[PDB]
C-alpha cells in the first residue's frame, strides 16, 4: 500500500573518521571515474 | 584502460535514465517557450477596452472615439513587451555567466590539467572531453579516485644517527615491524634510504620522531669493497 | 541566499473585492508571470544553499578528544551544550545578524539552520581529520602535524620548517583564531553584506506593501470606499487606476527581486567555488583564499551566507 | 641513474626498450678497482 510520507531530510550516512594520533591511511588501489557536467551555453 | 572503457560505457546509461543532469538545457528551452507563449497570449486581453482585436474596434467606432480603445490596447501591449524584454535580458545575463563558466571549464579542463579542486570533477582531475548538446555543452571529466585504503602507523621523521631524516617525497609508514617510505596517493613502499630523505637538525626537536635505520647505499658499497681489500691485505701479509 | 517570498495577486491588489478581482481578469496573465518568477527565485535560493554547503557525501565527525597537534579548534568545533550544534563563532554570527497581512507570505528555507550547522561541522571535521583527501573520494585520516607539513610543502616550504617550529606555529594559530571574535563585529568592514541582504529584503517588502496607501490619481486608496460611494460604471475608472498602480508596484518589486536574485546567485556560485577550493583543498590561486600563501580554510555558517576563516602563511 | 628511478622488471611495461643506463659510481669504482688490480699484479710480478 504505497502512500505519501513526509520525513526529515538526511544529510548523509553518519561516518566518524578514525583519526588516530600517529596513524595515516594510504590507498592501495584506485578507480577511474568519468563524471558529467552540463552547462547551458 | 579497462576501467576507463567501462566508465565510458556507463556514460550512456547514467545520463538519460537517472534524470538529475540534462535538465538545465531543457529548462532553458522550456523557459524560452513559456515566455514566448505568455507574450503571444497577451494579444487576447482587453486591458479595459471593448475588444482584443484592433480590426473590430476600428470597424465599430469612429476615429475620435476609437483613439481611446486603441490607446488602452497600446498601453497593455507595450507593458507586456517591456516585461518580456526585461525577463529576456535577465535570462541572457544568467546564460552569459554560464557560458563564461563553460568556456573557462573548456580551457582549463579540456585544454589542460586542472589543480582546482572540484572544478573539473569530483576527484583528482585527469582530463575532460567535450560534447555538444542543444543549446549547451557537456563535459566528461575523467577523474582519479583512490578506492582501497589500508591504514598504517606513521611518523614525521626518522632519527637514525642522531639526525632527523624527513621524507623527500611521500610519508613514512610501518606495517608493524619495519618502516618504509611510500608515495602519498598509492601504497608503493620503498626502503628508507638517504636518496629519498634529507637531514635537518637532530632528533630532539621533532615531535613523534621514530627510531629506525636509514640505509646508505654508498656506505654499503664502500664497506663491501673495504672488506675485500682488507682480506686481500691480510692474505698478502700472511 | 536571500529571503524567499511569495505573492498573491488578487489578495494584494483587489483583496476581498469580487468586482475588483473581475476587473483584474482583463489583464490576462499579467501576474502568473510574477508568481512563476518568484517561485523560480525561491527554488534558486534553495539550490544555492544546497550547492554551497552540501559538498560531502558523508557527515564526518571529530574524535571525542580534541587534540590536533597543538592547534586549538575549540572556537569552531560544535558545542554540544546548545539547543543547536553551533560553534562559538557560528553562534556569535547568528546573534549579531538580526507585511504578511496583504498577500505577502515568506517561505522558509529548505535547509534548517541546524542542518547548515551540521554540514559545516562535517566539512570542518573532514578538513581537520582527513586533510584534503575527503574532497577527492574516501576520507583518509592523517595526523594534523603531517597535514600541516603537507600544506607547508605545498607552498614551497620544506616540512622540517614546520616540524622544527610546531610549537610556535601552533601558538600563532591559536592566537590568530583568538582575535577573530574581536576583528569581526567591532571593526565594521565585513559582516555588512548579510545585514545588507536582510535589510534590502525587509525594505523591499515594506515598500511594496506601503503602496497600498497611495491613490495613483483615484479618489481614495481604499477599495471599499470607492465601491460604496460610487456607482459601478463610474467607479470602474478609479478601480482600473488603482489596479494599474498596484500592478506597477508588484512588477517593480518582482524585477528588483530578480536582479538581486541574480546578484546573490553570483555570490553563491563564488561561495561554492571558495568552499570547494579553499576548504576541500589547498589553493595555489593568489589572493583567492586570503592575503598570503593559502594554507587551509574553515567554513562557518552565518545567516544568509557563509564565513571563511582563511589561514595563510606570510 | 640520477635522473631515472627503477620500478620492477621489464616484463610489465608496453613499449619498453633496451639501452644502457650509465652509472657514475659504478664506473668510478670499476676504474679504481682496475687500477688497484693492475698495481697488485705489478707488485706480485
Ligand atoms: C632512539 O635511539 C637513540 C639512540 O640509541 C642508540 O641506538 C638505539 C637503536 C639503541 O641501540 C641504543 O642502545 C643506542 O644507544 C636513543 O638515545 C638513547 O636514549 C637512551 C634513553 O634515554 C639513553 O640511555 C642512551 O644513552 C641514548 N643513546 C644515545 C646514542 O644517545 C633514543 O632515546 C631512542 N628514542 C626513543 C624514542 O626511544
Ligand atoms: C630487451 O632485452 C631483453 C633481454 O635481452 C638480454 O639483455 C640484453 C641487454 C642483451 O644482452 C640481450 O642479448 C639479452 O638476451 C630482450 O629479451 C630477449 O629476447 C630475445 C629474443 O626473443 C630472447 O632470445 C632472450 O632470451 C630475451 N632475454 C631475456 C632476458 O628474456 C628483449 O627482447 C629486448 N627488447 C627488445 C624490444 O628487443
Ligand atoms: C598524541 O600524541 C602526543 C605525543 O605525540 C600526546 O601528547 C601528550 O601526551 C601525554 C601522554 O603521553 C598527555 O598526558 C598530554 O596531555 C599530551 N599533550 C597535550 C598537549 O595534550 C597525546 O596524548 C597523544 N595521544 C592522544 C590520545 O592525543
Ligand atoms: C584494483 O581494483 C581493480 C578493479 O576493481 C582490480 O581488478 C580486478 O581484479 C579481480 C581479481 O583478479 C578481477 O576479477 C576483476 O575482473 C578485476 N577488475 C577489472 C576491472 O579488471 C584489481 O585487482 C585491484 N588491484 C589491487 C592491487 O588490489
Ligand atoms: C582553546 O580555546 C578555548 C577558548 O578560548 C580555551 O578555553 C579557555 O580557557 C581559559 C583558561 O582556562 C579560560 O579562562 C576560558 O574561559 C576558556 N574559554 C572557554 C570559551 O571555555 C582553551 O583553553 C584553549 N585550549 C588550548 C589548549 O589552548
Ligand atoms: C583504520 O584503523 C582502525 C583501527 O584499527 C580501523 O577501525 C579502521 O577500519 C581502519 N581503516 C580501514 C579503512 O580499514
Ligand atoms: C611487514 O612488511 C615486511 C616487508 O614486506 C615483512 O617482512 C613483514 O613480515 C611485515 N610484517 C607484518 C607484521 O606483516
Amino acid at each position: 500500500s504505497q502512500s505519501i510520507i513526509a520525513y526529515t531530510m538526511s544529510l548523509g550516512a553518519e561516518n566518524s573518521v578514525a583519526y588516530s594520533n600517529n596513524s595515516i591511511a594510504i590507498p592501495t588501489n584506485f578507480t577511474i571515474s568519468v563524471t558529467t557536467e552540463i552547462l547551458p551555453v | 584502460a579497462n576501467q576507463f572503457n567501462s566508465a565510458i560505457g556507463k556514460i550512456q546509461d547514467s545520463l538519460f535514465s537517472t534524470a538529475s543532469a540534462l535538465g538545465k538545457l531543457q529548462d532553458v528551452v522550456n523557459h524560452n517557450a513559456q515566455a514566448l507563449n505568455t507574450l503571444v497570449k497577451q494579444l487576447s486581453s482587453k486591458f479595459g477596452a471593448i475588444s482584443s482585436v484592433l480590426n473590430d474596434i476600428l470597424s465599430r467606432l469612429d476615429p475620435p472615439e476609437a483613439e481611446v480603445q486603441i490607446d488602452r490596447l497600446i498601453t497593455g501591449r507595450l507593458q507586456s513587451l517591456q516585461t518580456y524584454v526585461t525577463q529576456q535580458l535577465i535570462r541572457a545575463a544568467e546564460i552569459r555567466a554560464s557560458a563564461n563558466l563553460a568556456a573557462t571549464k573548456m580551457s582549463e579542463c579540456v585544454l589542460g590539467q586542472s589543480k582546482r579542486v572540484d572544478f573539473c570533477g569530483k576527484g583528482y582531475h585527469l582530463m575532460s572531453f567535450p560534447q555538444s548538446a542543444p543549446h549547451g555543452v557537456v563535459f566528461l571529466h575523467v577523474t582519479y579516485v583512490p578506492a582501497q585504503e589500508k591504514n598504517f602507523t606513521t611518523a614525521p621523521a626518522i632519527c637514525h644517527d642522531g639526525k632527523a631524516h624527513f621524507p623527500r617525497e611521500g610519508v613514512f609508514v610501518s606495517n608493524g615491524t619495519h618502516w618504509f617510505l611510500t608515495q602519498r596517493n598509492f601504497y608503493e613502499p620503498q626502503i628508507i634510504t638517504t636518496d629519498n630523505t634529507f637531514v635537518s637538525g637532530n632528533c630532539d626537536v621533532v615531535i613523534g620522531i621514530v627510531n629506525n635505520t636509514v640505509y646508505d647505499p654508498l656506505q654499503l658499497e664502500l664497506d663491501s669493497f673495504k672488506e675485500e681489500l682488507d682480506k686481500y691485505f691480510k692474505n698478502h701479509t700472511s | 541566499s536571500m529571503t524567499k517570498t511569495s505573492v498573491d495577486c488578487t489578495m494584494y491588489i483587489c483583496g476581498d473585492s469580487t468586482e475588483c478581482s473581475n476587473l483584474l481578469l482583463q489583464y490576462g496573465s499579467f501576474c502568473t508571470q510574477l508568481k512563476r518568477a518568484l517561485t523560480g527565485i525561491a527554488v534558486e535560493q534553495d539550490k544555492n544553499t544546497q550547492e554551497v554547503f552540501a559538498q560531502v557525501k558523508q557527515i564526518y565527525k571529530t574524535p571525542p578528544i580534541k587534540y590536533f597537534g597543538g592547534f586549538n579548534f575549540s572556537q569552531i568545533l560544535p558545542d554540544p551544550s546548545k539547543p543547536s550544534k553551533r560553534s562559538f563563532i557560528e553562534d556569535l554570527l547568528f546573534n549579531k545578524v538580526t507585511q504578511k497581512f496583504n498577500g505577502l507570505t515568506v517561505l522558509p528555507p529548505l535547509l534548517t539552520d541546524e542542518m547548515i550547522a551540521q554540514y559545516t561541522s562535517a566539512l570542518l571535521a573532514g578538513t581537520i581529520t582527513s586533510g584534503w583527501t575527503f574532497g577527492a573520494g574516501a576520507a583518509l585520516q592523517i595526523p594534523f602535524a603531517m597535514q600541516m607539513a603537507y600544506r607547508f610543502n605545498g607552498i614551497g616550504v620544506t616540512q622540517n620548517v614546520l616540524y622544527e617550529n610546531q610549537k610556535l606555529i601552533a601558538n600563532q594559530f591559536n592566537s590568530a583564531i583568538g582575535k577573530i571574535q574581536d576583528s569581526l563585529f567591532s571593526t565594521a568592514s565585513a559582516l555588512g553584506k548579510l545585514q545588507d541582504v536582510v535589510n534590502h529584503n525587509a525594505q523591499a517588502l515594506n515598500t511594496l506593501v506601503k503602496q497600498l496607501s497611495s491613490k495613483f490619481g483615484a479618489i481614495s486608496s481604499v477599495l471599499n470606499d470607492i465601491l460604496s460611494r460610487l456607482d459601478p460604471p463610474e467607479a470602474e475608472v478609479q478601480i482600473d487606476r488603482l489596479i494599474t498602480g498596484r500592478l506597477q508596484s508588484l512588477q517593480t518589486y518582482v524585477t528588483q527581486q530578480l536582479i538581486r536574485a541574480a546578484e546573490i546567485r553570483a555570490s553563491a556560485n563564488l561561495a561554492a567555488t571558495k568552499m570547494s577550493e579553499c576548504v576541500l583543498g589547498q589553493s595555489k590561486r593568489v589572493d583567492f583564499c586570503g592575503k598570503g600563501y593559502h594554507l587551509m580554510s574553515f567554513p562557518q555558517s552565518a545567516p544568509h551566507g557563509v564565513v571563511f576563516l582563511h589561514v595563510t602563511y606570510v
